[PDB]
């Protein structure tokens, strides 16, 4: 519901290597076939990645990469305000998390071959928390860092190695970690929750527009008492949508 | 910055990333050929001047060792196009 | 202003919440004619008949020595409040622990009409609105 949305589908690839950015959209927005951009992504997913631009194959709506969407729980058509993301800078040894899984499947030292193939040209979107296509070793080698707060790709010199995790990281946790609890669980009293989140928000998204409703804001909320359904699946559900401890 | 910049030929605000990122967005005429575009990098820097400057991409790897080609088929329009000095 | 919270002296050590009390009563007086803003002191003592705590009973006959007490409360107000008359304990009930006692009641519909216009104060929610007129 916003400008900054376009209305992205699913990319003619579900990496984002064939997506196709609309003429309005490479116009308004320095929408580049080749730029970094720093697109929206929903459950704190920071896309910094390179869509392409196939408005020439079809000038048709934003096209956004399926799989890394998914992986990234993305919203295909949600305001990405993709924005360049020069100023996110990684360091030359970073924390890079060689994922157990990622090795699950890679022969040898496929992780030093994928990080040469990597570390310059890497090929790929640059972000973190989507599907990437990567390659090594005859397997799906996603020995890449969760994320890193600084440019969670490599945004520093190509061979700026960043110093890999020695552990390998298990399956399980990224299982588990996929299969948050988000908003979507969230549904049914989309007035009364709706209307207690939107408190919350806006006091976390817009306190100065609480502010300057001359009024004092809101000093808490209250929550809903449910009849045995369970709240835990409503509380769950915010804690992992809200940034707070 | 000698960039061959006219209203009224085609003109494409290529973004010239530099190494260190960054953009040097500049609007060349489709006139002007890829030495008019490296004249312009080595004047507006001579960093890449002193250097054999070949502009490549990042995605994908192509460096610009052709510099007769015009500014219409580089097709670098709006986009950060990735410069480097070898 | 010696702010005193409800459950805050006590404590697991043995006595903990009696020296604490002993060691404000005793900043107070030092510091200053200060009042003891004895905050949410409602629920500190069944008036030491329902005592069935043994640490309960000796927090109420500490308070009572430090309130009832010779040459106690020199210059040295205490501010109680109460959200249970009821459950007050019945030394601190009188005069003497509890010289004075008031109770707050509910306002009135004029005085709800003030304390509406002042809370409003800070913003403007209708501009061809009287909140009295509501209120």
């Amino acid at each position: 519901n916003r400008p900054n949305r376009l209305i992205v589908d699913e990319a003619i690839n579900e990496d984002n290597s064939v997506v196709s950015l609309s003429q309005p959209k490479m116009d308004e927005l320095q929408l580049f076939r080749g730029d970094t951009v720093l697109l929206k992504g929903k459950k704190r997913r920071e896309a910094v990645c390179i869509v392409l631009s196939d408005d020439t194959c079809s000038d048709e709506k934003i096209r956004m990469n399926r799989v890394v969407r998914n992986n990234l729980r993305v919203r295909l058509g949600d305001v990405i305000s993709i924005q360049p993301c020069p100023d996110v800078k990684y360091g030359k040894r970073i924390h890079v998390l060689p994922i157990d899984d990622t090795v699950e499947g890679i022969t040898g030292n496929l992780f030093e071959v994928y990080l040469k193939p990597y570390f310059l040209e890497a090929y790929r979107p640059i972000r973190k928390g989507d599907i990437f296509l990567v390659r090594g070793g005859m397997r799906a080698v996603e020995f890449k860092v969760v994320e890193t707060d600084p440019s969670p790709y490599c945004i520093v010199a190509p061979d700026t190695v960043i110093h890999c995790e020695g552990e390998p990281i298990k399956r399980e946790d990224e299982e588990e970690s996929l299969n948050e609890v988000g908003y979507d669980d969230i549904g049914g009293c989309r007035k009364q929750l709706a209307q207690i989140k939107e408190m919350v928000e806006l006091p976390l998204r817009h306190p100065a527009l609480f502010k300057a409703i001359g009024v004092k804001p809101p000093r808490g909320i209250l929550l809903y008492g449910p009849p045995g359904t369970g709240k835990t699946l409503i509380a769950r559900a915010v804690a992992n949508e809200t940034g707070a401890f | 910055a000698v960039v061959l910049i006219d209203d009224s030929v085609p003109t494409t605000k290529i973004q010239i990333r530099l190494a260190d990122g960054s953009r040097l967005i500049q609007r060349f005429n489709s006139t002007h050929r890829i030495l008019d575009v490296r004249n312009f990098i080595v004047q507006s820097r001579p960093e890449f001047a002193a250097l054999d400057f070949i502009l490549v991409t990042s995605f994908p790897n192509k460096e610009l060792t052709d510099e007769s080609l015009t500014l219409l088929e580089a097709d670098i329009l709006n986009t950060v196009l990735l410069q480097q000095l070898k | 202003f010696f702010l005193i919270n409800g459950p805050e002296i006590m404590s697991k050590l043995a006595g903990e919440s009696e020296s604490n009390l002993r060691k404000a009563f005793e900043e107070a007086e030092k510091n200053a004619p200060a009042i003891i803003f004895i905050d949410e002191l409602d629920a500190i003592a069944p008036k030491r008949e329902k005592t069935h705590g043994e640490v309960e009973r000796r927090i109420v006959s500490q308070l009572l020595t430090l309130m009832d007490g010779l040459k106690q409360r020199a210059h040295v107000i205490v501010m109680a409040a109460t959200n249970r008359p009821n459950s007050i304990d019945p030394a601190l009930r009188r005069f003497g622990r509890f010289d004075r006692e008031v109770d707050i009641g509910i306002p009135d519909a004029t005085g709800r009409l003030e304390i509406l216009q002042i809370h409003t104060k800070n913003m403007k929610l209708a501009d061809d609105v009287d909140l009295e007129q509501v209120a």
